[PDB]
């Protein structure tokens, strides 16, 4: 139904963009909705038809056109990193529909982008012992910005059972505003499959950051998107 | 007393090419809107025939019927060929009524050619039991319209009960008027040999509700003919009431009229 | 005319949930819609009424007999249904499309800890170094696991993993640090702590 | 062709020779709408009559209310004239004054 590419969206304070929202079902309504961490949703610009737009309660920076109905651009020129969705709306009863929503982050300098570091914790032997269960734990660190997504794969396969991933990640400097991130993630499994030496443990953590056509001099190798893992092995 | 909202719908299909489509509210006995087929709205006969609601309001409702009525004649003539059917009256009943204690109801019923023919039910387009088969086949087509039946519901369920509050507050007092009747007797035809037609007409009462009978004195005359209540061009409304006697039985007999509007003082007139 | 929801509420996983919404202001033409939103997702319809009770295949709508609250029922809750749910007001004229959201309630499902065992292990490096994390785990979904007032020691949410084979769910929050004085008998806050919480040998 | 109209005629007040009047001619349980009324005096159609619009009854069937202005007098007579789809020959009721 609605699209929003990319997924993720990173650039420096000052620079303006551009996020998309193409719609191939036929409705005439749209709406650009901004969402900040833990807070509701904030309407920026709605447009009831084509070659019309009207301003929600937060245009102030915000630009729109509707020049095709399939298509209604947002343009951002204050706070500007923030969770950006866009919906369309049928006729009565009037029920909304949402894209998938962009994730938009403004840095103060392109020095401050940092892929993660990962390491994966192994079993406890105590918590072997005491439960005849075996949590490995994933840790993500250092990253900015907080574009990162992780998964566990086990014997080459992706897996989502026994798995559950911090929701938020965490701010390592809650006071610098361009602080780095961490995240954490646990895969519980029975002792005895972490016993067996031939089960094979990975933490995936794809990390999205700077593009080929953005500059970097540091000596430090440049933080562009790329996949960071850590392994582990199952041990008698 | 109850004021239910009743729209009226009359659509004649001549032949393929001639049609027109009529209608008209009720509130209680009173008629507060008209819509005519030359018209481009449905006009307001009383200065609170909106209601409670907005020029805005009130225009995308006018808005809904002007689109309501060309698509329904445009269906019409597509049913008609489709199944086969000669040429057409339909009719149209719906509205609801306001109970305060949640008990509200509402109803939308189609006629053709006289006869019930379908209904809303709750979400959909019922036929009725006595209705012939082909208009099962209509009704697999209306309800393949989710939006017509998504708006038919919220008119019946909201827009409607929404519209008597409103019009029972804007249209109080001339709901509660009383206009107090007049009345007066005449001679009717002979009806046998030896016999005498006594007549009463009452005519000048609103609201409708009245009572006229013949009576000796106290003797209400079982003998009295009521006849309809008919309509005078000014919303009020006339009565006639008659009495067959024997030559001799009329001296002595009154008309006895007892209404809303006399406070218990009725009218009494004596032959 | 809004509508009002509170800010939070749990409930316990494979029980229905009452969500409750109120609108004393809503007039005979307006719709009542419900919205969720999963983490890092976009909201998506529910479920909306006008006059009648609703019922769709997880959720139902109850509408009180004044039309002036309401209630969002999802009839059996699971851990994935942990979502943010908005109660919105839709005008059934379609006048204005500045279609708007309240902050909505943030609904947290707890899990069903049938033998709780808390503990707090520690778990070593796999790539050697002299690095190791702190595990809280397997106490009961009452639990409030709070945040350090220590600058370089990091504390994560509580978080319940399902082991769907076996038929185990377990709660868990992590801590961790690159302080020398840190070590995983002080790194949890002794008052969130269970009173007969394992902690083993830390041999 | 289905149900055939009633027809009853009727002053808004009561006959008194000279005094303005209201003449009423209610047409109703008729079927199909299309109808064709005139209230006539001394025989000759009433040029500037009025009436309201066409209405129904919880059954269905049609009614009408034509209506005008008139002064009776000893002189004149009075009369309704309603043709419909039912009906051979247009029917011509009379106002009866007493
Ligand atoms: C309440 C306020 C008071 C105001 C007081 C004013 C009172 C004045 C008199 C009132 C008389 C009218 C009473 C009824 C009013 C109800 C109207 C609601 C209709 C909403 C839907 C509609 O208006 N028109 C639809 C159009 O919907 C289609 O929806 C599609 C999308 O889903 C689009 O593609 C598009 O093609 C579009 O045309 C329409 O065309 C037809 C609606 C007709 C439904 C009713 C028919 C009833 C059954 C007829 C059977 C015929 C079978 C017999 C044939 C021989
Ligand atoms: C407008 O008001 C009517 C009447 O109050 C509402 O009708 C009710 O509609 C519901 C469905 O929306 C019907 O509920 C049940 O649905 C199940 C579906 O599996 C079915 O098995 C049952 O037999 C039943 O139909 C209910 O019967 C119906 N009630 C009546 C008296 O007809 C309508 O939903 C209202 N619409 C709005 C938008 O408020
Ligand atoms: C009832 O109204 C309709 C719609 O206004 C009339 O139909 C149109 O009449 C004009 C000229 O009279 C034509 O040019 C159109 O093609 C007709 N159809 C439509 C869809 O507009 C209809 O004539 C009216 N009925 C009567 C009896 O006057
Ligand atoms: C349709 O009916 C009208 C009135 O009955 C008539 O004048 C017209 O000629 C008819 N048209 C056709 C094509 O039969």
């Amino acid at each position: 139904g609605i699209t929003q590419s990319p997924k993720y969206l990173f650039r420096k304070e000052g620079q303006n963009v551009t996020l998309s929202c193409e719609q191939n079902l036929n409705h005439d309504a749209m709406y650009w909705y901004r969402q900040d961490p833990g807070q509701g949703l904030r309407l920026i610009y709605y447009s009831q038809i084509v070659n019309d737009f009207q301003k929600g309660d937060i245009a102030e920076g915000y630009s729109v056109s509707r020049e095709k109905k399939e298509s209604f651009p947002l343009t951002v020129t204050k706070n500007p990193t923030a969770f950006y969705l866009c919906a369309t709306s049928v006729g009565r009863p009037y029920e909304q529909y949402f894209g998938p929503g962009t994730r938009l982050t403004v840095t103060e300098d392109l020095k401050n982008v940092f892929p993660p570091e990962v390491a994966v914790f192994e079993p406890s032997e105590a918590e072997i012992s005491h439960t005849q269960k075996a949590t490995l734990v994933c840790l993500a660190t250092g990253f900015y910005p907080d574009h990162v997504e992780l998964s566990w794969w086990v014997n080459g396969k992706e897996v989502h059972s026994g798995v559950c991933t911090d929701p938020q990640p965490l701010k390592e400097q809650p006071a610098l505003n361009d602080s780095r991130y961490a995240l954490s993630s646990r895969l519980r499994v029975s002792a005895t499959f972490w016993q067996n030496p031939r089960n094979h443990f990975r933490c995936q953590v794809q990390f999205y950051g700077l593009s080929e056509n953005d500059e970097w001099t540091q000596d430090r190798a440049k933080p562009v998107t790329q996949i960071v893992s850590a392994e582990a092995w199952g041990r008698a | 007393r109850l004021f239910p909202l009743r729209c009226l719908q009359i659509s004649s299909f001549a032949n393929s090419s001639w049609t027109r489509t009529d209608g008209l509210a009720w509130l209680g006995e009173l008629q507060t809107h008209s819509w005519s087929n030359d018209s481009d709205t449905v006009r307001s006969l009383k200065p609170w025939s909106q209601g409670t609601f907005s020029d805005q309001q009130w225009e995308t409702l006018q808005h809904i019927f002007r689109v309501y009525r060309s698509s329904f004649t445009r269906d019409v003539k597509e049913f008609a060929k489709m199944l086969r059917l000669s040429y057409l009256e339909l009719q149209v009943s719906a509205g609801c009524e306001v109970h305060p204690g949640n008990a509200s109801n509402n109803f939308f019923h189609v006629a053709f050619q006289g006869k019930d023919i379908l209904s809303f039910q709750g979400t959909s387009w019922e036929p009725t039991q006595e209705a012939p088969l082909w208009v099962n086949l209509a009704i697999q087509v209306l309800n393949q319209d989710k939006w017509t039946r998504e708006t038919v519901q919220w008119l019946l369920n909201g827009t409607c009960p929404q519209f008597v509050s409103g019009l029972l507050e804007s249209g109080k007092s001339e709901l509660k008027k009383q206009v107090k009747p007049k009345a007066w007797l005449s001679r009717g035809p002979s009806p046998g040999p030896g016999r005498l037609l006594l007549v009463c007409h009452v005519s000048g009462f609103y609201p409708k509700p009245v009572w006229v009978k013949w009576m000796r004195g106290e003797q209400e005359q079982q003998g009295t003919q009521p006849g309809d209540i008919l309509p005078n061009a000014d919303e009020t409304w006339y009565l006639r009431a008659t009495l067959d006697v024997v030559a001799g039985e009329a001296a002595g007999l009154s008309c006895r009229v007892k209404h809303s509007s006399l406070e218990g003082q009725d009218i009494v007139l004596y032959q | 005319a809004k509508t009002t929801q509170p800010n939070s509420m749990e409930s316990n996983e494979e029980e229905p949930v009452h969500l409750p919404c109120n609108h004393s202001t809503i007039s005979g033409t307006d719709y009542i819609h419900w919205y969720r939103q999963l983490p890092s997702q976009g909201p998506e319809y529910v479920i909306h009424g006008l006059t009648s009770n609703v019922n769709n295949r997880m959720a139902s709508l109850a509408i009180a007999e004044d039309r002036k609250s309401s209630t969002l029922i999802l009839h059996r809750a699971t851990l994935r249904d942990a979502a943010v749910y908005y109660c919105i007001l839709r005008d059934g004229w379609g006048g204005t499309y500045k279609y708007i959201f309240g902050t909505g309630t943030r609904l947290k499902v707890l899990a069903n800890i049938q033998n709780p065992d808390p503990a707090v292990y520690q778990l070593r490096d796999s790539k050697s170094s002299d690095k190791s994390v702190c595990l809280f785990t397997d106490f009961d979904s009452q639990t409030n696991v709070s945040q350090s007032k220590d600058s370089d020691v990091y504390i994560t949410d509580k978080c319940v993993l399902d082991m769907r084979s076996m038929d185990f769910k377990s709660n868990s929050a992590v801590a961790w640090s690159n302080k020398s004085d840190f070590a995983c008998a002080n790194a949890f806050n002794n008052s969130i702590i269970p009173e007969d919480t394992f902690f083993p040998s830390p041999e | 062709i289905q149900r055939t109209p009633k027809i009853q005629v009727y002053s808004r007040h009561p006959a008194e020779n000279g005094k303005s009047n209201f003449l009423n001619c209610y047409v109703s349980g008729f079927h199909p709408s299309d109808i064709e009324v005139d209230l006539l005096k001394n025989g000759e159609r009433i040029e500037k009559v009025e009436h309201s619009d066409l209405s129904f009854s919880k059954d269905w069937s049609f009614y009408l209310l034509y209506y005008t202005e008139f002064t009776p007098t000893e002189k004149d007579e009075y009369a309704c004239r309603v043709n419909h789809v039912t009906l051979s020959q247009p029917k011509i009721v009379k106002w009866d004054r007493d």
